[PDB]
């Protein structure tokens, strides 16, 4: 790989520089290189990886949605061709993330937090593939996303408090999956409300290191429930 | 769109 | 080239789609491909080219400034290495634009507007090279930028009204060149004030197609004069 | 009056202090006192008067609209009582402005600009009375507003260039009167478009002292036409 | 009083309408009338009273600061006269609030929350009087504010959890009093840090009804400490 | 609401 | 100015 | 930074 000759510690350092420069493609490449050194990631490093790839795929998703809207309103091959170009790049990034998860990061060992974190990522990037998939392949990608979200939920419900930001973010995203991907708005609503209510009931479990993240995601759950009711 | 993190 | 098999009209169409998707690297590539078909650009196409490359190099410049600031405050090789990586990419984009200008776009013929437009671009991209240049090469890039700005000024002063947005934008940018690149804040201030004052004195020359652009740039001249006095 | 013992020049000075403090009730009281010294107002003083009373009545109008909305959705006497309280205060301010216009400011003499300015104010404050009027009295207030707007239009069309900010603002407001008060959206649209188009056709008449005001109001005309089409 | 003939329940209802209309002078008058019916206020009613008067005096304070700045930079009697006019009105509102607190609201009985709430108000409005006071009277108003803040602190420390929003807001404001009024930036900093740290240490005491208020004020404590260090 | 000045 | 509530 | 276009 292009990062193979660089020290792991220098890759992490350069990922943090790229974050500060808002150079998220660079940041993702540096963190992919660090992952490939084969050592487990710390919590901080985990979240350098995730923010980098989320920003890359987030921009591709926003571009795809713009072109897709132009395309469906148009009903010359140019809009379809360019939408397909962006779609191919987006699928490539998702396949890169999913391969790193399967090949290096997901394991039968580590924090409960660690396994939930990467399993949530797997559900998310299968969801992004599902947003652009068609026909025979869509409903298979859906099943893959569901099984990763569900394994993550099973672990988080047993090993993490109901205010844990990863547990909350997982449920927020799984709830969106139900609504936008699986056409089950009632499962989406039930999960968001249950997650919010169980966080309130055990609000005493907020952690002084992460309570701002917890309460932020609790509002996002309320936001989606407002949007959906 | 709905919120995700 | 990768765009060589695509119709010129499809390249323009896809540049406009990429603009709407805020995919400015794609947009620049499509417009480079269109330029290379060898036909002169229309006014609209001119400004698709310029906005595309300005956004690409603008992001590289902002990243370079962030890393450069971290670097100079740091006084490990990692910050320098990454700043040099970004710097090399920025120089590559500027060299690409300058080669297109010299090889295809700048000509002894066409609108006065056309020649001023591309000569302003040449001054600008030599200025961006100057922002990161050192030593022997800096002061040469400076001369190249100056001579392109000055040729553009000579033409605009003879062939365009003092409210023309290209004439105004050229003078705004040339004034910034004087201040930030040539360490001549008094030439910068004198040019900005003269340009503003001559626009006001002949304000009756505003065009119904572009007066909003003219008055916008007139305020930018005032803004810089406020910043500089 | 409470301002009767204060020098005119001190009243103007204190109106400007109240403006800077955003104390618009005070500002209006100071300018009413200055008007009552019996000397004509300068252009600057004219616009201290107008901005002061516009801010006072603007806040009363926004409060009235909030209460009125609550009231009509409610279909206890409390909402009606309080809406009537605010309505009475709003009518009192409008009656104060209209009495100053009739008793002191409107005259058969002075700038064309001066007479148009105050006649526009008369139309405006009759319009604000019309927004809360009912039945027998509404359609009379409407006629009063119309005749003041129309006299102002007649003068402005003969004595002022089509880009003059007062002429433009008058037509903007008269166009809103047609739409919101007189239930004539086609007269509203025709006037806004004619005013905009005639400003563009004679754009060379923009004044270096007021062109920013002119172009601002030209966009407001376009905004309303967008909203209405 | 002007509100004497109105039912208490109608006064509360109209205070809520005035809040929605952002008519805070009206809102304060309605709540003063309700207080004067002689029944204790509920928590909700307490906070209708406080928000109403805070908005009235907040606008007077902002106007006073603008005029005071103009005045001290000016070193004609007009700026001083108008600053004194605004100052007199501000003192009048503060005296009105302090008289309501002493005559009706502060009591040797009720919630710990209730007594802390009104004692915090007493400290606050003595602080606003102190901001404009001079000489012989300033340092007396200071003592009055201090003794009310300190009684409130003594109660809150014994009867309320360290995350309670009233306890936190009291300490935030008392900390500002130390810094801005009593020229004791080290007492200000020590109190803000102690309050924040003790809230974090007992973060498990956040209440599901008010945790958003608690965490908001915890950030305000951090904000002031950033500003002050 | 529509714009007025 | 410093924050108060 | 100063404004350019
Ligand atoms: O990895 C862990 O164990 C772990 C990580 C964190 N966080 C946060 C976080 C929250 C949820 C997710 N999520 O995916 O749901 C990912 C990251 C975060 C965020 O940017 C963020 C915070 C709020 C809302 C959205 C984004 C950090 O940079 C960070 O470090 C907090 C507690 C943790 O336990
Ligand atoms: O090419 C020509 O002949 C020509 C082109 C235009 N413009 C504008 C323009 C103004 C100045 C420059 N400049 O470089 O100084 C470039 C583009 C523009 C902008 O985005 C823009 C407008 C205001 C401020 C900054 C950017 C257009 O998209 C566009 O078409 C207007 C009149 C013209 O004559
Ligand atoms: O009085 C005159 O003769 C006269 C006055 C001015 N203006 C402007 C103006 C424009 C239109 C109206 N209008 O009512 O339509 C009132 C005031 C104004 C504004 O705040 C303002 C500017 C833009 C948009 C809205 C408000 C000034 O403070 C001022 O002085 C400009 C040219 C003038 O000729
Ligand atoms: O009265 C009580 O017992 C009581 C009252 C509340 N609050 C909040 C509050 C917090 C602190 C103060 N303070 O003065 O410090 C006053 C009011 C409030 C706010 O607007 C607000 C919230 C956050 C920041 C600033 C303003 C409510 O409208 C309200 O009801 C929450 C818990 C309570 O126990
Ligand atoms: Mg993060
Ligand atoms: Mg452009
Ligand atoms: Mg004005
Ligand atoms: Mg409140």
């Amino acid at each position: 790989g292009a990062m193979g000759s660089m020290e792991r510690a220098s890759l992490i350092q350069k990922a943090k520089l790229a974050e500060q420069a808002e150079r998220y493609e660079d940041m993702a490449a540096f963190m992919k290189g660090a992952v490939e050194k084969g050592e487990e990631l710390s919590c901080e490093e985990r979240n350098l990886l995730s923010v980098a790839y989320k920003n890359v795929v987030g921009g591709q998703r926003a571009a795809w949605r713009v072109l897709s809207s132009i395309e469906q309103k148009s009903n010359g091959p140019e809009v379809r061709e360019y939408r397909e170009k962006v779609e191919t790049e987006l699928q490539g990034v998702c396949d890169t993330v999913l391969g790193l998860l399967d090949s290096h990061l997901i394991k039968e060992a580590g924090d409960a937090e660690s396994r939930v974190f990467y399993l949530k990522m797997k559900g998310d990037y299968y969801r992004y593939l599902a947003e652009v998939a068609t026909g025979d392949d869509k409903k298979r990608i859906i099943d893959s996303a569901r099984s990763a979200y569900q394994e993550a939920m099973d672990i988080s419900k047993k090993e993490m408090p109901p205010t844990n930001p990863i547990r909350l973010g997982l449920a927020l995203n799984f709830s969106v999956f139900h609504y936008e991907i699986a056409n089950s708005p009632e499962e989406a609503i039930s999960l968001a409300k249950t997650t919010f209510d169980e966080a309130m009931a055990d609000l005493h479990t907020l952690s002084e290191d992460s309570y701002k993240d917890s309460t932020l995601i609790m509002q996002l759950l309320r936001d989606n429930l407002t949007l959906w009711t | 769109f709905p919120a995700t993190v």
